[PDB]
Parts: C-alpha cells; sequence; structure tokens
DNA sequence: CCTGCATCAGAGCCCGAAA
DNA sequence: TATAATGGGCTGATGCAGG
RNA sequence: GGGGGGGG
C-alpha cells in the first residue's frame, strides 16, 4: 500500500510473494507460534510458559515473555522477558521500609550482636540504634519520604509592598513555585502516557525540587535566582548557623527600652 | 546526613541509595523468578538500565545492509551466534531473523498452460509426466522443431527453455513449447509458413528447472 | 552525579529513527487512532476511555492512574472489565484491539527517538529564567503532542512538524511560569515588544529614548503614559534575602518594617478609645445610647440607612433617626465637658 | 587491623554597612 | 499547526574501600 | 561546597 491509489502494487493473478532486499535485519530472541483461527490475547500482554494464546487453547507459549501479534505474518511473537518489578526513586524506598518489620530486624541483628571481629558487632549496634529509636518513638521509616509536602504560612514567606510600591518576596516563594511547577506538569505526563524515559526526568527533577527546597545546596549545584549567583535560602538555612532562627532571634533578640551613645 | 538514617535502615551503602533516589538504578521489588548473566535475579538486587532492559523487554539487535545487497537469510528464519547473513553482515545474537523494509517484491505468479512438442521416436522417453530437470528425449543427431502451423511468432524465453507461440489474426494457433537443448532459430515478432525450422534439439533434451 | 549529563546519556540510548523507521512508526500511530475511532462505535464506549485502556497495557501496570476527563475511576478492576469486552469482539472486529495496541507501542518509540531534537532546541532558549532541564521537559511536551497531529501522509520528516510544537511549547512555558507574579501571556509579549523597541531606539540615538520615543515607535495607541504604566507592571519583586551590599550581615528584609500589626502604641489607643467610647454613651443614658449604639456598632459595623429599623429598636423607624440627633448632640454638649476625645482626631 | 583518605561543617561581639 | 532541523558551557572529626 | 572600607 502507498499514499495515492497511484504506485500500489496490486497482484495481477494468482501468484506467490518472495522478500528480498530488507531495509536491514534484526535479529530478536523470541519465539514464534503460528495461528490459524482466532488470537485470544492481544499485543503487548505478558505472559508465562503453558498460557493460551490462540485458536481456543491449542497454541500456547513455551516461555516468559511478552506477547507481539503479527497480523500480516498471522502468528503470535513472544519475547522471552519477564514480569520483573524493578523500581527507581523514592516510590521504590517508600515501598521497602513500609515493608520492615523491625521487630523482626531487632531479633535478626541482635543475633549478629553475639558475633567476633567485633566489626560486625560495631555496626550491628548502628543499625539496632535506628531500629530501636523508631521502636521507642513511634515512627514509621515511610515517614522519611514525603507524599505530601507541607507549606509553611505565607506570613511567615511574606511578599510584601515596600516603601516604593515595588514588592520584595521571600526567597522560599520561589522555591515553592519551582516544586508546583514540577508537580503539575508530571501530573500531565502521567495522565498522557508520556515514555517512561520522559517521566524518569521529572520525577528526578522533582527530588531536586523537594531537595533544595528543604535544604538548598546539601546535594548538587545550589539553585539560585536567574541572573544571580545567591543561592536561595532554603529552610535549612534559616533555621541553621550565625544567622539562623535559634542563633539570630532565639538566644537573643533586639529589645525595646533601649539606646546607646557615646562614653 | 551520614550515615544515612534510610540508609542503615535498609543496608544501603551512600552510593546505593544515591542511584535509586536519583534514577541511576533500579532496585527489584519481587524478581518474578528473572535471571540475569546465569544467576537468578535475587529481591534488592540493584539492576542498571541496560540490565533492565534486557530482563523486562528482552534481547535484540538490527544490523544494516549495504544498499541494493540481499540477505544470505530469510525471514522468520532461526539464527545462532556469529552466523552470517548479508555479505558483510554476521549477526552477534541467536534468535528469529526478521525482515524490516524489503526493496523488493518478487511475485512468482503460476501458469498453467498446454503446449506442444514433436521428436523423433527412437529418441524419445516415454512416461506419463515429467517433472523439472527430468530428460526429455536423446537425440542420435540433430533434429529440427518444425512449425505446423502458418503465423506470426511471439516469443516467450524463461530463464532456461523457451515457450513460442504462433497466430494468425490474434488468436493463437498454436503453443509450443522448446526445452533445453532446443535453441530457437526464430525471433519474436517473425512469420513462420508450415514446417520452417523452429528450433535445433541437440542431443540431449531436458525439461527445466522451473 | 551530573542531571544534565545523565538525561543526555538516557536519550543517546535511543538510536535515531531511519526515513522508512520514521514513516513506518508514524504510519502505526495515525493507524492507529483510526483503529481506536471504530472501535468506539462497535462498543458503545468512549474513544478517550478506549484510548487510556489501550494505553495502560502497553505501558505495564507501572502506570495506572485516573486520568483527568474519563467517566470511570481507572482502577485494574474496570480496565480487566473493559480490556476482556476488547477481547469479547469476533476475529474482524478485535483486529482492530491489536491495531490500537501497537499504535501506542510506536507512539512511545516515535517520542524517545526525537528527543535529541527538543535539547537542541532547547539549548538556544537559555538564560529565560526557565532552567535547562525545565526547558527540555516543556519542549519534550510539545514533542508529544506533534506527535499526536503528524499527518505522515503529507511525506514531510518529523523534525519539520515538531520543531513547530516544541518551540510553541517551550515559549508558552516561559512566558507562563519565569515570573514570581506571574502575567497573562499575550501581555508578556507586548512587554517583550517594548525591549525589542526600545533597544533599536537607544542603537540609533546613541542614549536612552524617553517614554514618548517609544510610544509614537510603538504606533498608534501608545502614548508616553502607557509605556510607563506598562513597565511599573513588568517590574519584577526583589528578594528579602538579598544582602544590603556589605555581604557580611545585612539583609534587605531587616530594613523593612511591619505595618499590618498594630504597634504597643496602637494597640493601646484602640484600646483607649473603645473605653471611654462606651464610657461616654451610658453618660445620658445607655438606652438611647443603645439606639445610636445599635445604629454604628463597637463591634460590627451595623449601618444601612432606612429600612431594617422597621424592626427591633424599640420604637417604630423615624424616631430612631431622631432620637440619633439627640444622643448625638447631647453626646456633643456631653463632649464639650469631657472634651478628652479632642485628642483622638489625630 | 589499621591507615590513609574522603566528605562535611566549624570558624568572637555590638554599632555604623554608604544598597 | 508542515523545506529540514535529533547529545550542554584552612582546621578537626568521622565514616570509607584498600594496602 | 563557608567571609568582610568604618568605630570600640
Amino acid at each position: 500500500a502507498a499514499i495515492d491509489p497511484e504506485e500500489e502494487v496490486i497482484a495481477e493473478a494468482e501468484g506467490v510473494v518472495h522478500l528480498h532486499e530488507p531495509a536491514s535485519i534484526l535479529v530478536v530472541k523470541a519465539r514464534v507460534y503460528p495461528f490459524e483461527d482466532d488470537v485470544e490475547v492481544s499485543t503487548g500482554d505478558r505472559v508465562a510458559p503453558g498460557d493460551v494464546l490462540a485458536d481456543g487453547g491449542k497454541v500456547k507459549s513455551d516461555v516468559y515473555g511478552r506477547v507481539e501479534v503479527d497480523l500480516v505474518r498471522n502468528v503470535v511473537r513472544v519475547v522471552e522477558s519477564y514480569d520483573i518489578d524493578a523500581r527507581m526513586g523514592a516510590e521504590a524506598i517508600q515501598q521497602l521500609l513500609k515493608e520492615l518489620d523491625l521487630e523482626a530486624l531487632e531479633k535478626e541483628l541482635l543475633e549478629e550482636m553475639k558475633h567476633p571481629s567485633r566489626a560486625r558487632r560495631a555496626k550491628a549496634r548502628k543499625r539496632l540504634e535506628v531500629v530501636r529509636a523508631f521502636l521507642d518513638s513511634g515512627n514509621r521509616p515511610e515517614w522519611m519520604i514525603l507524599e505530601a509536602v507541607p507549606v509553611l504560612p505565607p506570613d511567615l514567606r511574606p511578599m510584601v509592598q515596600v516603601d516604593g510600591g515595588r514588592f520584595a518576596t521571600s526567597d522560599l516563594n520561589d522555591l515553592y513555585r519551582r516544586l508546583i511547577n514540577r508537580n503539575n506538569r508530571l501530573k500531565k505526563l502521567l495522565a498522557q502516557g508520556a515514555p517512561e524515559i520522559i517521566i524518569r526526568n521529572e520525577k528526578r527533577m522533582l527530588q531536586e525540587a523537594v531537595d533544595a527546597l528543604l535544604d538548598n545546596g546539601r546535594r548538587g549545584a545550589p539553585v539560585t535566582n536567574p541572573g544571580s549567583d545567591r543561592p536561595l535560602r532554603s529552610l535549612t538555612d534559616i533555621l541553621s548557623g550565625k544567622q539562623g532562627r535559634f542563633r539570630q532571634n532565639l538566644l537573643g533578640k533586639r529589645v525595646d527600652y533601649s539606646g546607646r551613645s557615646v562614653i | 546526613d551520614v550515615p544515612s538514617k534510610i540508609g542503615t535502615l535498609l543496608d544501603l551503602s551512600a552510593t546505593e541509595l544515591e542511584q535509586v533516589l536519583y534514577f541511576s538504578k533500579y532496585i527489584v521489588l519481587d524478581p518474578k523468578g528473572a535471571i540475569l548473566n546465569g544467576v537468578p535475579v535475587e529481591k534488592r538486587q540493584l539492576l542498571t538500565d541496560e540490565e533492565y532492559r534486557e530482563l523486562r523487554y528482552g534481547k535484540q539487535e538490527t544490523y544494516p545492509l549495504p544498499p541494493g545487497v540481499d540477505a544470505l537469510v530469510k525471514d522468520g528464519e532461526e539464527v545462532v551466534k556469529g552466523q552470517e547473513l548479508a555479505p558483510g553482515v554476521v549477526s552477534r545474537l541467536d534468535g528469529v531473523a526478521l525482515y524490516r523494509f524489503p526493496r523488493r517484491v518478487r511475485v512468482e505468479y503460476v501458469k498453467k498452460e498446454r503446449a506442444g512438442l514433436r521428436l523423433p521416436l527412437a529418441a524419445w522417453v516415454e512416461k506419463e509426466a515429467y517433472k523439472p530437470g527430468e530428460i526429455l528425449a536423446e537425440l542420435p543427431e540433430p533434429y529440427l522443431f518444425r512449425a505446423e502451423e502458418e503465423g506470426v511468432v511471439e516469443l516467450k524465453e524463461l530463464e532456461e527453455g523457451a515457450f513460442l507461440v504462433l497466430r494468425r489474426e490474434d488468436e493463437p494457433v498454436a503453443t509450443y513449447f522448446l526445452p533445453v537443448g532446443m535453441t530457437p532459430l526464430v525471433v519474436h515478432g517473425e512469420i513462420v509458413e508450415k514446417g520452417q525450422p523452429l528450433a535445433e534439439a541437440k542431443g540431449l533434451l531436458r525439461m527445466p528447472r522451473q | 552525579s551530573d542531571p544534565v549529563r545523565q538525561y543526555l546519556h538516557e536519550i543517546g540510548q535511543v538510536p535515531l529513527l531511519t526515513l522508512e523507521e520514521e514513516v513506518e512508526l508514524a504510519r502505526k500511530v495515525e493507524e492507529g487512532m483510526e483503529a481506536i475511532k471504530k472501535l468506539s462505535e462497535i462498543t458503545g464506549l468512549d474513544p478517550d476511555l478506549i484510548r487510556e485502556v489501550v494505553r495502560a497495557k502497553i505501558l505495564g501496570s507501572a502506570r495506572v492512574r485516573h486520568i483527568p476527563g474519563l467517566k470511570e475511576t481507572l482502577d485494574p478492576k474496570t480496565v480487566e472489565e473493559i480490556d476482556q469486552k476488547l477481547k469479547s469482539l469476533p476475529k474482524e472486529h478485535k483486529r482492530y484491539l491489536h491495531i490500537a495496541r501497537e499504535g501506542e507501542a510506536a507512539r512511545q518509540h516515535l517520542i524517545e527517538a526525537n528527543l535529541r531534537l527538543v535539547v537542541s532546541i532547547a539549548k538556544k532558549y537559555t538564560g529565560r529564567g526557565l532552567s535547562f532541564l525545565d526547558l527540555i521537559q516543556e519542549g519534550n511536551q510539545g514533542l508529544i503532542r506533534a506527535v499526536e497531529k503528524f499527518e505522515y501522509k503529507r511525506r514531510f520528516k518529523f523534525s519539520t512538524y515538531a520543531t513547530w510544537w516544541i518551540r510553541q511549547a517551550i515559549n508558552r512555558a516561559i512566558a507562563d511560569q519565569a515570573r514570581t507574579i506571574r502575567i497573562p501571556v499575550h501581555m508578556v509579549e507586548t512587554i517583550n515588544k517594548l525591549s525589542r523597541t526600545a533597544r533599536q531606539l537607544q542603537q540609533e540615538l546613541g542614549r536612552e529614548p524617553t517614554y514618548e520615543e517609544i510610544a509614537e515607535a510603538m504606533g498608534p495607541g501608545w502614548d508616553a503614559k502607557r509605556v510607563e504604566e506598562t513597565l511599573k507592571i513588568a517590574q519584577e519583586p526583589v528578594s528579602l534575602e538579598t544582602p544590603i551590599g556589605d555581604e557580611k550581615d545585612s539583609f534587605y528584609g531587616d530594613f523593612i518594617p511591619d505595618e499590618h500589626l498594630p504597634s504597643p502604641v496602637d494597640a493601646a489607643t484602640q484600646s483607649l478609645l473603645s473605653e471611654e467610647l462606651e464610657k461616654a454613651l451610658s453618660k445620658l443614658s445607655e438606652r438611647e445610647a443603645m439606639v445610636l449604639k445599635l445604629r454604628k456598632g463597637l463591634i460590627d459595623g451595623r449601618e444601612h440607612t432606612l429600612e431594617e429599623v422597621g424592626a427591633f429598636f424599640g420604637v417604630t423607624r423615624e424616631r430612631i433617626r431622631q432620637i440619633e440627633n439627640k444622643a448625638l448632640r447631647k453626646l456633643k454638649y456631653h463632649e464639650s465637658r469631657t472634651r478628652k476625645l479632642r485628642d483622638f482626631l489625630d
């Protein structure tokens, strides 16, 4: 078939067809399973050896794999490949920590505490200090990754009109905006079924948005305002240091009813 | 914050925790019986991108053939390690080789015609049917096969052997078959009268390959 | 360890198409959408919902979620039910299921195969307020919709059509996210014009134009006051954390008083006012001061005009307005003695 | 086992500080 | 919505892969 | 990936 009715090749009369001169040859490791009648599994499905493919159950699959229905070659390919669940990101880790019975872990690490070489003694202790820390506290390890990220009250991240009618704004607002864009656009790339290389890229950028909000500069390049080399000041920055919350406004403040002069 | 609290809870190294959080490696939650490089995939193993694709999507490879060069292999043919596929192409994978875009379609049309032929009898081989390459006759000396109608000749040459068709007006008077060892002495579009030699039959006469 | 470099590596994993592979993939995508349209009518279902159900199984169950606009919540229950009706069709009908699913399989590979195109468009749009990766993803988003509307039979190469949608999606992204005070996309288009206009002006005048020279260079409708109010809108906010020069120990935000919360004097002045405000109503009588107090409201502001007063004060309707005055003027003599309220006049 | 060896978080106060 | 365009510009304390 | 003109 082709563009316009012209240039199509129709078969002049009865005959048999041979294919020659390919663009190129693709060798896949798969199994071919021809069919005469209707096919019962559509393309994309994954299947295990012995599963019913076509023709009411006579043809079946030898291998684990995923299905490729050739309607030209009227044969059901199955490319050998597994229903493997392997994940990337915080989504993976959140599961693995959801999936930890800590009392069991404690029991297992205690058993390792009765062991020489002291090194195994030593690291089974450090692990068991975190285990016990969660057990006594009531914290679930899954809480070290966020589903909901909190938003700070606006009067603590103000945007105010200063003398000039100009506006002045706290850095957290730009660190939140970067987060919101990325979350929002990820939401849309999901609904539009984008390839996983694209979804992967945004998912990682989402992490880095969360990581600059919470503790900009901690890992990787510090996010800066456009046309400035100034790291944006993130929540960690606020808390910490000589100019941080503690040392600048909690252990010492400016005061009323005071004054200064030469002596 | 060192040592990572997530890292220690999980017995994941610094590097391992980065790779899965920053989308540089996978970490498996249920291998569903996978196996890679001879060893079954164990839970909590970390696969690179290539590893993940070989286990989740299967292995494959496509090889260019030079323009105009035809393949030493056919569509749907199972291939071994290092089997050769095009004059300069050698596959590095076992599996089912699949044609991509054939530039040349050859459709062999089926034709069933009845055609005639006259030979000596001391020279003919008697049997009820002849199938390709089978010997048809052996002539002690050369015999000249003569036209048995008057007409214009429409010559149709096949790879080996020939067809001859005379006709007056546009109605075919005669359909003759010239096997191998029989070289036509007429050309297409020639007019011939009754009994002009159409072809020389020399020695062994056989039915052609096709 | 570097996020640009890693994505550049991951798109180098997909080989780029040849003209036949490109047209093959494009081919199957469009035929696949025609598949799903006809499957809407056979089925009595909705093309979008069929589109997402076909979509679900090609990608794997990794991705399954509710898609905005679809009538059913898209969970493994409904996609199993909807898939098995799809597979419950005659072989001449269900051949179109197979077409859909390789539709979406080609679309994926067509997208992945053109990711390098987005990079080389996005790299030219650096330094306009969006980060490189933020550009790419917005560019990729255009590529996605260039795949869904490409008509392969016009025989243009895919690069040619996709470039239009990519640049379209990048430049929206810039104009919609780059400003802390987001402003409408066409209004930024006007602002950008003032600057190009001025830059050429300055480029010929050998000095900075005034608003009037811009205004006429902008054509009809533009005067100098409108050049001026356009720029005040274009003004970007500045950071509370800006260092006040010195960079050691000085933030801009530390110089900015809080004018919302009352100061101790103000909060004291407002308390002081209500204190002698009611200690002045009760000193004639509180009843006629209650009528007036009901008129304005110590805490509520109960101020309309004519009507509601028809109800509960104690009297009918025009009398409250009268005792309004007599309370007011008894107040005014009452104040010529207690003249301590003059000071509140500021 | 121990040591190089790497990765991180420290580095005085208050006032003018001329943006 | 359509020529084609396809990979960036100084210290100390502590937890580690390695002689 | 941590830092500066003046006064005490």
